């Protein structure tokens, strides 16, 4: 709970920022709204190998926009 | 079972968001939410029996 | 239902959300 303790103290210099991470949590959905999804990139997605390239079928295909990337590496 | 996009009737609390859930076309009863104790409806003892996809 | 259902609860205000 402490984690997100600091939103509150950052909303002083920003109004928008509480706002903003209802949304992302889709909590706030006001008409015109998105929404957090989850794309794996399995062996088939490998065709595109970087976070740049990947930003291209996304936005142009299905006007989407990445945030970031999850990894999982052994060790 | 079908589903019905819809905004939930009944919120437990005054300053609530309400949002689009697919909502069941029927109201269910209280004792088909338990798993427990499979009631005259369907009568599903554990989690498992229910068959759940996903 | 979709276009008309969405603009109309956003727009509503406190006293229309308490009636």
């Amino acid at each position: 709970i402490s984690m997100l303790d600091t939103l509150l103290y950052q909303s002083f210099v920003k109004d928008y920022m509480i706002t903003i991470t209802r949304l992302l949590l889709g909590l706030d959905t006001t008409p015109g709204s998105g929404y957090l999804c989850a794309m794996k990139i399995t062996e088939d997605d490998l065709w595109i190998r970087t976070y740049g390239r990947l930003f291209q079928k996304l936005c142009s295909s299905s006007a989407e926009i990445p945030i970031g990337i999850y990894r999982t590496e052994s060790h | 079972v079908e589903y019905v996009k819809g905004y939930p009737p009944n919120s437990p609390y005054i300053g609530s968001s309400p949002t689009l859930c697919h909502l069941l076309p029927e109201k269910a009863p209280f004792c088909c939410l338990r798993l427990d104790k499979g009631c005259k409806h369907n009568s599903f003892e554990d989690a498992k029996a229910y068959g759940f996809k996903n | 239902w979709i276009s008309q259902q969405r603009l109309s609860l956003y727009r509503r205000s406190e006293r229309q959300e308490l009636s």
